[PDB]
């Protein structure tokens, strides 16, 4: 339950994070800027992958996590997550 | 090896515990065998002596006696061949 | 107010 | 103490103890009925006691 | 050589010892700590005196050391040298600056080569010297 | 200040409760079993030095009552303590094995550490250019002393029974000793 | 500011300032006392290289003394009161003076007494934490309340509002410099918006303070030359000569001293000042003498702290004496007592520095030097 | 003044709501704020009626080690006699905590010392065997009680002997035997106990312990 | 001739106290933590 | 939000089972052996490779769906012992460390009414 992020260009580990609950879906937007991280537990991350935080923490689902999916375009302000 | 037969007053805990952290009671006779050696070595000098016999007599401890110069250093005190 |  | 303390053999406490004195207790002397006690201590005082 | 002569309730023991010899066949297997404590003992140390009195910045011979540069005349240096008790001039030797541009301990070979043009305690100046080099 | 036999020490200060001495504060050595054997004060320093009938010593500053350091001499009691003029050397001495020790507690260093024969010298050997002297005792341990300073320099405790005679080569490096214990 | 110019360059690794080609140069002694500064403010180095402090002031758009104060203000949530405190000075003083009203109407007299006494209390002997009181109690008068809260305290309407508005846009640039999200960083009025500081928190802003101007600090001149200035306690608080750290010393000593503002909070306090004064400038305008302008008063161990980090506090070897044992771990780690010198060296009789009280230090030795790690 | 009369402070204190809006940078990234930055668990044991007088008399070392190192919360339940665990959200912070002071309240039901029960607690490799005398051999009447006899000895002799050659404790409650210790230890305690049941009598069983015990000093 | 000494009558009036205190009926308190109600941390 | 499985532990004297299934019991989820985890014969039955067993099954519990279990603990039974050894009592503080809730404990040994007769033969066994 470590969400770790790794930069190839360094090729080293930049971040690493504790996650509440076991994760087995992931997804990246377009823009190579956000993770979401979605739990056994119906709990969302959301995480900025260049400064590694936490942005957003979604739980309002039931069950685990099977599907997750970002909507977004550069220079908008209509970011969605699914 | 001699095994206890009598219950032991350790719990089980503390047989555990001490294993956390040549013999004292060996050496404690050693003490005892000295004193009683040198007071009754000193009780028969006395009666065969020409002359007077005097009677044989935590935090940090000085020593007042040094077998060695205290400006020497033991690494002077070896041979080149013991080195 | 506390300040003042 | 300047406190007189009063022992039998048998027992491993005092029974009694007196304050007599403001220092300590020079000397003591009871009277033949065992009625009276006098006490001098080492601050210029003397007690007759009831005892 | 003159120095005098000197549980947890939870035990994370394991092992063989607690009769886990299946751990040891699979491969599984406190300096930091007295050093630590070592560190303890010296704020320790520290906090156990706390003389507030008004010392001045400089001691009496590091004054002289400087002066005697300046003037080129370590005489005064060298007379309170010869004074001191074995144990104040091995202080003082130890203590000299070793900082470029190693004004101190350039000065203080100054001081000594003189004191060795005068012919006079020329064993306690070799003996300092000795002490330069150590 | 009095000390005394106990480990207490008391504070008198000239007070009002119309002005008397009262004990102020009272200070307590809580050594085991030990009882003080001799007791020095400096003024000037406001040092206090206390030696014990253990055979070991404390150093206290007062009215604090703070324990600048704590030895041991040994296990006989510490009869005499002495105080420099200046109060930077602490002299004790300890009368059963005529122990003599000189402490700098400024910098924990000793200007003189000197322990006697306990029993009577029975043989003395001059090293060949007379710069020291060596010397036995029934007691078994031979000690080796300097002419010009007077101080023993090494003590040797290898002979269990008395040390009958004591003898140079004459190069001088080498001695040689005879005991009633059967060696040599 | 010349400082601004070679801080910049500095983190540009231009090494050559001083004989740097530019189209329009500085002058010389500007830009040597610019660099002197930035020593001070522990942006540069013994050796002129900008540090990690250096590269950080760098970024911010301010001075260097204000960029200074804000990057160690991030601590026991200090950081608002330095914000309002570098709003008010940035924009000016919002306090009309008795000599400004004219009235040096006696009960008006009085009023404006206790218009000044009620925004004193968090310290007697602070002028700066006066400035915190009016801009941090203005957040809790109402719109309706503001014109009242003016004429009834003597305050200057239209420089307060300033204050206010520059209390948001100053920590949007701290926050995004050093908060981890920082172009995402919101500023909001609750945020603005604390509570008086405590006494633990006082302390600590008075060295955050320092920290920004540490070369404007003077000492008392009976403290560094008893009987040069005569001293007695009937003398008035305007009258208490003041040397500043590093003041060329003048063949009378008289000429060097500076003096009390008579406006500020120490004139009527009626006991001895403090002997160590931080101040914001030197005003000559005024010819009774040259006047302070006076932020705080700092202690001798929390100068030397702050001090600590620039060249211009300096070390004395190991005390030893009486209980001043000289622990040593290492041949490069120890921990004694020593007694920095805060200013010029003893061996420079040209300015003006002095002995701070001694306290335990650890040091560990590098590239030859005993170089302080933190005080015990 | 006496009779006997002649004739600044320096401190201490030392410098050491999610926002709903997006920033874009200038690759049209976008920049939020960050967001705003053990589980109840019970266990119960029943207490057998020949325990209860030996839980009470010595409850109140036993609720102790449970509710300040275990961070449990304790209760003995009269109306079932039973005694109940919980884990507290709240205050527990060890996951295997519960589980440990069940076994712990196990291990004194069966009749384990307390101080020997305790070791559950203070260490982790510690277990409980079990079994009865019929598992290894079918004895009835006097044979079932001369092997009883046989395990523990004259005085419990022979029982205190396997205990202290193998570091165990073992609970002889009629034809059940219950002992705790290291998993390799009882097994060594095991072997002891089935050769005495199995016949072979008590002198040479206590020579097999001395070989045995003198190999684990060794390791 | 002035006498300076310690405070016996407050030292005896100490012992007099600990001397009626030991001999004194004492209540002890039997209860039982977590016997019939829940007992822990939490209350 | 609590989905519920049944931890069944089979404690034998030379292996331990860790299976998990489903209420009903006729699904099954994740079974894990001591002896799937551990290089040698002799170790098998060993409070270690219990604990694996069941960190193993624990993380596929989790994975499926399953955050908490029931727990039906047995030995052999029979003609046999009755207690599960110390194997499954590793396997089941490992499951409790692991992070799923546990329901319900029980032990569910076959004993006999009445048997047959046991391996050992009049003279006994397990030297
Ligand atoms: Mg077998």
């Amino acid at each position: 339950q470590l969400l770790k992020i790794f930069h190839l260009k360094t090729g080293k580990v930049v971040r690493s994070m504790k996650i509440s609950s076991p994760s087995y879906i992931l997804d990246a937007d377009s823009t190579s800027t956000l993770l979401a991280v979605g739990g056994t537990d119906g709990s969302i991350i959301v995480v900025d992958i260049e400064n590694g935080y936490i942005t957003h923490s979604f739980k309002g689902h039931g069950g685990t996590i099977s599907s997750l999916k970002f909507y977004g375009q550069l220079n908008s302000k209509i970011w969605l997550l699914a | 090896f001699e095994l206890s037969d009598v219950k032991s007053s350790k719990s089980l805990a503390e047989i555990y515990e001490d294993d956390y952290t040549l013999s004292e009671e060996l050496q404690k006779a050693h003490s005892e065998i000295s004193e009683l050696y040198a007071n009754l070595v000193y009780k028969l000098d006395v009666l065969s002596s020409v002359h007077f016999v005097p009677k044989p007599a935590e935090t940090p401890t000085i020593s007042m006696e040094d077998a060695q110069p205290l400006y020497m250093s033991n690494a002077s005190s070896l041979a080149p061949q013991e080195i | 107010n506390p300040w003042l | 103490n300047g406190t007189v303390s009063l022992w039998s053999p048998s027992m491993p406490e005092p029974l009694v103890k007196l304050l007599s004195a403001r220092g300590p207790v020079n000397s003591i002397a009871i009277d033949r009925s065992g009625y009276y006690m006098a006490t001098t201590g080492a601050d210029r005082s003397m007690k007759i006691w009831d005892i | 050589r003159s120095k005098p002569k000197e549980l947890p309730f939870f035990l994370q023991l394991s092992g063989e010892k607690v009769g886990d010899e299946a751990s040891v066949r699979e491969g599984i297997a406190h300096r930091r700590d007295q050093e630590a404590q070592k560190k303890l003992d010296a704020e320790e140390q520290m906090n156990k005196f706390k003389v507030t009195g008004r010392l001045g910045f400089e001691s009496h011979f590091t004054k002289q050391l400087r002066e005697g540069s300046q003037s080129k005349d370590y005489s005064s240096l060298l007379a309170t040298l010869i004074n001191f008790s074995p144990a104040a001039v091995d202080l003082e030797i130890r203590s000299l600056n070793s900082f470029e541009p190693f004004d101190e301990i350039v000065w203080f070979i100054d001081a000594l080569t003189q004191g060795l043009k005068s012919n006079k305690n020329f064993e306690l100046y070799e003996t300092f010297m000795s002490l330069l080099f150590k | 200040y009095t000390v005394s036999k106990d480990g207490a020490v008391f504070v008198w200060e000239f007070t009002k409760r119309k002005y008397s001495w009262r004990i102020t504060k009272k200070h307590f050595f809580y050594a085991n079993q030990a009882k003080v054997k001799c007791v020095t004060f400096h003024p000037a320093t406001r040092l206090l030095a206390v030696g014990f009938t253990s055979g070991e010593f404390r150093l206290y500053d007062l009215p604090d009552f703070t324990l600048i350091q704590q030895l041991s001499m040994g296990q006989n009691p510490v009869n005499t303590v002495s105080v420099n003029q200046t109060g930077e050397w602490l002299a004790f001495g300890s009368s059963k094995l005529g122990q003599l020790l000189v402490y700098e507690w400024q910098s924990e260093s000793y200007i003189l550490k000197q322990q006697g024969h306990f029993d009577s010298t029975n043989s003395l050997a001059y090293s060949p250019d007379g710069s020291r002297v060596v010397t036995a005792s029934e007691d078994g341990k031979i000690k080796v002393w300097d002419i010009t300073s007077g101080f023993c320099l090494a003590t040797f405790e290898e002979h269990t029974s008395s040390v009958t005679a004591v003898q140079f080569a004459k190069r001088g490096q080498v001695m040689f000793s005879s005991s009633l214990d059967g060696t040599v | 500011p010349v400082e601004s110019i070679v801080l910049q360059m500095k983190s540009m690794a231009i090494h050559n300032i001083i004989n740097f080609p530019f189209p329009t140069p500085p002058d010389r002694v500007a830009l040597s006392k610019a660099i002197q500064l930035l020593q001070y403010l522990g942006a540069l180095d013994n050796k002129e290289m900008i540090t990690e402090d250096g590269k950080k002031m760098s970024l911010f758009p301010l001075s260097p003394r204000f960029s200074k104060m804000l990057l160690v203000s991030d601590e026991k949530a200090c950081l608002p009161y330095i914000v309002a405190i570098v709003s008010a000075l940035s924009v000016g003083d919002p306090f009309i003076n008795e000599f400004e009203l004219g009235i040096n109407k006696k009960e008006l007299r009085s009023k404006f007494y206790k218009s000044r006494s009620q925004f004193s209390k968090l310290d007697k002997f602070s002028d700066v934490f006066r400035l915190l009181s009016v801009v941090s109690a203005m957040d809790y008068v109402p719109k309706e309340q503001k014109e009242i809260f003016m004429k009834k305290n003597f305050l200057r309407g239209k420089l307060m509002e300033e204050i206010v508005k520059l209390r948001k846009q100053l920590m949007y640039i701290i926050k995004s410099n050093t908060s981890k999200e920082n172009i995402a960083v919101v500023i909001r009025n609750e945020d603005l918006k604390s509570d008086i500081p405590s006494v633990i928190q006082i302390k600590l802003l008075k060295q955050m303070i320092c920290a920004g101007f540490v070369d404007h600090v003077a000492v008392r001149a009976d403290v560094l030359f008893p009987d040069d200035a005569k001293i007695t306690n009937r003398t008035s608080i305007i009258n208490i000569p003041y040397i500043p750290v590093l003041a060329t010393r003048t063949p009378n000593i008289e000429d060097c001293f500076v003096y009390i503002h008579p406006t500020s909070i120490l004139n009527n306090l009626g006991e001895m000042p403090p002997k160590y004064m931080l101040y914001y400038s030197l005003h000559l305008g005024g010819n009774n003498k040259t006047r302070m302008n006076t932020l705080c008063d700092i202690a001798s161990t929390p100068l030397a702290n702050i001090a600590r980090k620039g060249l211009l506090l300096t070390y004395s070897k190991p005390l030893t004496g009486q209980g001043l044992k000289t622990v040593n771990l290492s041949p490069t780690e120890r921990y004694c007592y020593v007694v920095p010198r805060f200013g010029s060296t003893v061996d420079n009789d040209l300015k003006i520095g002095w002995d701070l009280n001694p306290i335990a230090v650890h040091q560990k030795k590098q590239k030859g030097q005993w170089t302080v790690i933190k005080f015990i | 003044v006496a009779p006997t009369a002649l004739k600044d402070d320096d401190d201490d204190v030392l410098l050491d709501h999610e926002s709903k809006t997006v920033v874009v940078d200038d690759q049209g990234k976008p920049r939020f704020t960050s967001a705003s930055k053990i589980k109840f668990e019970s266990r119960k044991i029943m207490v057998p009626p020949h325990r209860m007088t030996p839980l009470r008399n010595s409850w109140t070392k036993i609720y102790p080690p449970l509710v300040e190192h275990l961070k449990l919360q304790v209760r003995m339940n009269l109306k079932t006699k039973s005694v109940e665990l919980r884990t507290n959200p709240k205050f527990t912070t060890d996951p295997g905590a519960l589980q440990k002071g069940a076994d712990f309240i196990k291990a004194f039901t069966l009749g384990f010392d307390l101080d020997d029960s305790i070791a559950l607690l203070r260490l982790d490799d510690l277990y409980i065997e079990t079994f009865e005398v019929k598992d290894v051999k079918t004895l009835t009447g006097d044979h079932l009680s001369r092997a009883i006899g046989r395990i523990a000895g004259k005085d419990g002799k022979t029982k205190f002997a396997i205990e202290n050659a193998t570091r165990t404790r073992i609970v002889l409650a009629d034809s059940k035997i219950h002992i705790l210790g290291g998993f390799t230890h009882i097994r060594m305690a095991r072997e002891s106990v089935v050769s005495l049941i199995l016949g072979s009598p008590p002198g040479k069983v206590y020579g097999n312990l001395r070989t045995v015990a003198s190999r684990l000093k060794e390791r | 001739e002035a006498f300076a000494g310690d405070d016996v009558v407050a030292e005896f009036q100490e012992e007099k106290k600990r001397v009626i205190d030991d001999e004194d009926d004492k209540e002890v308190d039997t209860t039982l933590p977590g016997w019939g109600e829940w007992a822990g941390a939490g209350s | 939000s609590q989905v519920f499985g049944v931890a069944r532990i089979y404690a034998s004297f030379n292996d331990t089972f860790v299976h998990v299934t489903d209420l009903s019991g006729k699904e099954t989820i994740a079974r894990v052996t001591g002896g799937m985890k551990v290089k040698a014969d002799r170790d098998e039955s060993s409070p270690y490779a219990a604990m694996l067993a069941a960190q193993d099954v624990a993380a596929k519990c989790k994975e499926v769906g399953i955050t908490a279990v029931h727990v039906k603990i047995r030995a052999t039974g029979g003609t046999r012992t009755k207690t599960p050894g110390p194997g499954g009592q590793a396997a089941l503080r490992a499951l409790a460390r692991s992070g799923l809730r546990i329901g319900r404990i029980e032990d569910v040994t076959p004993v006999p009414s009445d048997s047959t007769r046991k391996k050992g033969g009049r003279r006994g066994r397990r030297l």
